[PDB]
RNA sequence: AGGAACGAGGUAGAUGAAGAGGUCUGGAAAGGCCCGCCAUAGGAGGUAACAGCCCUGUAGUCAAAACUUCGUUCUCUCCU
RNA sequence: GUGACCGAUAGUGAACCAGUACCGUGAGGGAAAGGUGAAAAGCACCCCGGAAGGGGAGUGAAAGAGAUCCUGAAACCGUGUGCCUACAAGUAGUCAGAGCCCGUUAACGGGUGAUGGCGUGCCUUUUGUAGAAUGAACCGGCGAGUUACGAUCUCGUGCAAGGUUAAGCAGAAGAUGCGGAGCCGCAGCGAAAGCGAGUCUGAAUAGGGCGCAUGAGUACGUGGUCGUAGACCCGAAACCAG
RNA sequence: AAUGACUUAUCCUUGGGAGUCAGACUGCGAGUGAUAAGAUCCGUAGUCGAAAGGGAAACAGCCCAGACCGCCAGCUAAGGU
RNA sequence: UGUUCUUCGAACAGUGGUAGGAGAGCGUUCUAAGGGCUGUGAAGCCAGACCGGAAGGACUGGUGGAGCGCUUAGAAGUGAG
C-alpha cells in the first residue's frame, strides 16, 4: 500500500520551532534555522553546565580574598591556615556565606591566624 | 533465471570432498628445458586452491 | 491457537535491516557502501572472477579434461543399509527402490563393504565389491549378478 | 478425549472416544502460526501495478540543454524527482503463495483440532437431520446447543438443505469435511462436526 | 458439399420476506437503551448521521416476438 | 465480479468540454484545473456606494457556509498590547543575573530582560573547512537500497540416514487431497576405463595427495550477502534505426 | 627462543558482513635537495584523522589530560598567582 | 553494558568516536483477530508551564463536522534539510 506522511512531519517542525521560541528574527520561524540553533543551543547548554561549576568558584574564591583581606590575610594564607588549624572542609561558598553572617567569617579567619605562627 | 556457472572454472577445477576444491599447478605445459626436474614432479602434482582464492571463486562454482 | 495473540516462534523472525533512512540508526548517508568508490556506485562492482586486470587463477591454470559421454554411476548400497529387512528374502533393485533405502536406480545398483551384516539374506544385484562379496558369503547368504 | 455426544433434542445421552492421534496430541503453536500466515498469504491476490520510469507516458528528450543555462541538468520530462512520477521500484503484481512441507500441514491441522478438543468447544451431532430449507430451524439448533458467537458446521456428505442454510448468518461457515483448513477452525473457535465427518477426516488425516 | 425442429445461454425484463416498534439526543436517526421478525435473500448503492426488515435492490422461481452461440434428432448427401 | 491497489503533486497525459489550451513551418511536444448546503431553500427588504464591495434584516443546524464554495497549516503581509531598546561592534545562542508584567497540565512557575562569562551556522568533500572550497531565497508537497528467479550463511520449525514433489487434475482463480516424474543427501578417489573404506600416482605388499576412520542432511519461513535483471537515485557528450 | 615465578585477559581456527589503497604534523634516524622549504621519500613513537576539556592571545597535529548524565562538592596535571 | 557470586539481587569493571559491523526500539499506510470511542462531537488544525533515556506519547481549551482508534500478528509506494 502507499503511505503518504503527512501530519508527523509538521509535528516534528513545530516541535522543533517551539523550543526555538524566543529567538532573534527568523530563528523562531524558519524551521531550517531554527533547528541549527537548537542544536547549538544544546551544546552550549551542556557546555555552560560544566562552566558554571568553575566560574561559580572563582567568584567565591574572589569574595573570600576580599574578606580575608579585610582581615589582614590573603586568601592563600587563610587556605593553608584552614588546613592547618584542624582538618576543616568548610566549603568556600559557605564561608562566602559567612560574611553575609558576619562575623563568623572573622572568627573562622581568627583560628586560622591562630595556627599559621 | 537459474545461476550460471562459470564453464571456464568447470574445466579448471575439481570438488572435493568438502572441500577445498583441487586444482591443477601453473607452469606444466612450456619451456621445460629451463626448468629443473625437482620443480617438474611437482608441478605435475595437485593442489589445493588457497582460502584467499576460495572466498572469491566458490559463488562461481555453486551448481558444480 | 487463539487468533487475536499470534506470538512468533522466538528467533525464527527478524527485522529487515532499513538502510538509508537517517543517521541514528547506522547505514546512514552512504548507506554502508563507504565514500567514492566503483563498489559505492550503482549497479556494481565487478565481476566476481575478476582480479582488477590481474590474470585471474582460473587462467592461469590448465584445463583437465576429459568428460566420458558413457559413465555409468553404480551407486550406492552400503552393508549396513542391508539390516533393515528383517528377516529378508529376495534383495532386489526392484525392491530396494520402493523400499526406500534406493531413492533412483542408475543403471544398476552396487553394493559395497563398508559396515558388517549379521542375517542369511538371497542377495541380487548388477555388481559386488570384492570384499562385499566375501562379507555376503562369510554369512552364508547368496551373492549373484543380473 | 473424552467427548459427549449430542443429539440435538435432548441432548444427550451417551459419548464418543475420539482417537488420539488426532484430537489428543499437544499442539504445536509455531507449527500452527507458520500454517495461519500461509493460508493468509495467496488469499490477497497480489494485482498491485505501478508506472515505471519507462512507463509513464512521456518524451525522451530534455527540457533544456546540458550546459549554459543556471537550471539542474534534466536529462528526461518525467525523472523520480518530477512531478511526472516518480517510483522506480514501487509495488509489482506478483504471488504471495508458498507451500509449507506437508508433515506440517498435518501437524497443524491435527494440533489445532487437538486444542480445540481440549477447550471443549467441539460439538458432535449425529447425521445433522434437518427438515426445511429454512434457516429459521438452523438458528433454532444453534439456540438450543448454547451458540451465541462464530461456528463452524462440518458435513461429510454435504448436504444441500445444510450448505443453503447458515450462510445468510454472518458467523456461521458450512464447509465440507475434507475442506476444513486452519483459518476457519482457528477463526469461529467452535464447530459442530458430524460423526460421518470425524469419521472420515480420522482416515483421512 | 445444402436445411427443418427440440434443450440450454446472450442482446431486454418481471416477480421476489421481514419494523412508522417504543423512548433519548439531534436539523435530520441509518446512532444508544429496551424489544420482535425474515433469511436459498446479512452482495452493494442511495435515503437529512453508521439500514437487514425505507427505495433501487440481492438469493431463488422464471420469460423470449426478432437476431445469434452451442448440443441432440431428422431430412439430405457420400461410401466396399 | 475481486483487490493487505491509488485517492486529486497520487491513480491513465487526461476523475473537470484532454490529446484540450498552448508551443513548433512540420514531424511532434504537451499542461494546469474535483468538493456550498440534505434540500438554492443562491441573502426578499433597508442604508452607504456609479458599480464592485460592505453593515443590518432573513433562509439555513452552521453565512467565519455566500459561488476556486468542507477543514483550513507554514512561508508572507498587517493592527493592537506586556517587557526591553538612541555610548553601542554582536554565528545572534547558552549560563549567571536585578528590575518590571502575569498566573500554569502548581510545577525548585511563565514572558521580557539592563549587565557579565563563554561561544567563528548546517551539509558535502578533504591530511586539514568559520572558510575567501560546494549546495540551499523561504515554506509546503513529491523525491533514492525495492521486486522476480537462483546461490551461500545464521536463526526457527517439521522429519531424520530420507527429506521433498514440480507441472497437472479436483477444489470460494483459497486452504488442502491426489500426483515420487524428478532434486539433494546417504563414503569417495581417479583425466578416464574402473575400483571402493578406499582410491590415484607409482615396479612397490614403499612414501605421498584426497576421504571415512573421529558420522547429518532435507523442505520451507525470517534476516545478512552475492549473481542475472535499468538493480541505489539523478546526470552526459555521443551512436544507430525510421 | 627456553623453564621457574608475579601480573594481567588476551590469543588461534572456521564461517557471515565490511570499509580502507590521497594521509598530515611533531620528536628522533637516513636519502634527494643547497644536511633550503609548511619540500619529497622512508623507518620509528605520539597526536590529529576519528578527541571534546585546560594551557600555548588567537592556532587539526605542540604540552597536560580521554566528554553516560546531573551537583552552586573537594584535590590536582600542564601553565600560572 | 560485561564478568563473578547468585541469599529479593549485590559487588567489581566499563560506557569520546569517523568508515564499518552487531543488537534493542519509536513512528506512517493497509489487512486479520476482540473491544471500544463517536454528532451528549471522529480524523485533521491551533495553543499550553504534562509524561517517557530517545525516536515519541497523553490530557485539557478552541476550530471542525464524520469517521477513528486499541490489541497480537502480518505486508510495505516506511520517516526528508
Amino acid at each position: 500500500p502507499r503511505v503518504k506522511g503527512g501530519t508527523v512531519t509538521r509535528k516534528r517542525r513545530k516541535k522543533v520551532l517551539k523550543l526555538a521560541k524566543g529567538y532573534f528574527g527568523s530563528k523562531h520561524t524558519l524551521y531550517k534555522v531554527a533547528n541549527q540553533q537548537v542544536m547549538k543551543s544544546g551544546n552550549y547548554a551542556f557546555r555552560d553546565r560544566r562552566q558554571k561549576k568553575r566560574d561559580f568558584r572563582k567568584l567565591w574564591i574572589t569574595r573570600i580574598n576580599a574578606a580575608a583581606r579585610m582581615n589582614g590575610l590573603s586568601y592563600s594564607r587563610l587556605m593553608h591556615g584552614l588546613k592547618l588549624s584542624g582538618i576543616e572542609v568548610n566549603r568556600k561558598m559557605l564561608a562566602d556565606l559567612a560574611v553575609n553572617d558576619l562575623t563568623a567569617f572573622n572568627q573562622l579567619a581568627d583560628a586560622a591566624k591562630a595556627q599559621l605562627n | 533465471p537459474k545461476m550460471k556457472t562459470h564453464r571456464g572454472s568447470a574445466k579448471r577445477f575439481k570438488k572435493t570432498g568438502s572441500g577445498k576444491l583441487k586444482r591443477s599447478h601453473a607452469y606444466t605445459s612450456h619451456l621445460f628445458a629451463n626448468k629443473s626436474q625437482k620443480q617438474k614432479r611437482k608441478l605435475r602434482k595437485s593442489a589445493v586452491v588457497s582460502a584467499g582464492d576460495f572466498k572469491r571463486i566458490k559463488q562461481m562454482l555453486a551448481n558444480i | 491457537m487463539k487468533l487475536h495473540e499470534l506470538k512468533p516462534s522466538e528467533g525464527s523472525r527478524k527485522t529487515r535491516n532499513r538502510v538509508g533512512r537517517g543517521i541514528g540508526s547506522g547505514n546512514g548517508k552512504t548507506a554502508g557502501k563507504g565514500h567514492k568508490g566503483q563498489n559505492a556506485r550503482s549497479g556494481g562492482g565487478v565481476r566476481p572472477g575478476f582480479e582488477g586486470g590481474q590474470m585471474p587463477l582460473f587462467q592461469r591454470l590448465p584445463k583437465r579434461g576429459f568428460t566420458n559421454i558413457n559413465r555409468k554411476e553404480y551407486a550406492v548400497v552400503n552393508l549396513d543399509k542391508l539390516n533393515g529387512f528383517a528377516e529378508g528374502t529376495e534383495v532386489t533393485p526392484e525392491l530396494l527402490l520402493e523400499t526406500g533405502v534406493i531413492s533412483k536406480l542408475n543403471a544398476g545398483v552396487k553394493i559395497l563393504g563398508n559396515g558388517k551384516l549379521e542375517k542369511k539374506l538371497t542377495v541380487k544385484a548388477n555388481k559386488f565389491s570384492a570384499s562385499a562379496k566375501e562379507a555376503v558369503e562369510a554369512a552364508g547368504g547368496t551373492a549373484e549378478v543380473i | 478425549p473424552k467427548v459427549a455426544l449430542y443429539n440435538q433434542n435432548g441432548s444427550t445421552a451417551g459419548d464418543i472416544e475420539l482417537n488420539a492421534s488426532v484430537f489428543g496430541i499437544e499442539p504445536n503453536e509455531s507449527v500452527v502460526f507458520d500454517a495461519i500466515l500461509m493460508q493468509r498469504a495467496s488469499l490477497r491476490q497480489g494485482t498491485h501495478k505501478v508506472k515505471n520510469r519507462s512507463e509513464v507516458r512521456g518524451g525522451g528528450r530534455k527540457p533544456w540543454r546540458q550546459k549554459g543555462t543556471g537550471r539542474a541538468r534534466q536529462g528526461s520530462i518525467r525523472s523520480p524527482q518530477w512531478r511526472g512520477g516518480g517510483v522506480v521500484f514501487g509495488p509489482t503484481p506478483r504471488s504471495y503463495s508458498y507451500k509449507l512441507p506437508k508433515k506440517v500441514r498435518r501437524l497443524a491441522i491435527k494440533s489445532v483440532l487437538s486444542s480445540k478438543v481440549i477447550d471443549n468447544n467441539i460439538i458432535v451431532l449425529e447425521d445433522l437431520t434437518l427438515d426445511t430449507a429454512k434457516t429459521k430451524e438452523m438458528a433454532a439448533i444453534l439456540k438450543g446447543l448454547s451458540v451465541e458467537k462464530k461456528a463452524l458446521i462440518v458435513t461429510a456428505d454435504a448436504n444441500e438443505a445444510v450448505a443453503l442454510s447458515a450462510r445468510n448468518i454472518p458467523g456461521v461457515t458450512v464447509v465440507e469435511a475434507n475442506g476444513i483448513n486452519v483459518l476457519d477452525v482457528v477463526n469461529h473457535e467452535k464447530l459442530l462436526i458430524t460423526k460421518a465427518a470425524v469419521e472420515k477426516v480420522e482416515e483421512v488425516l
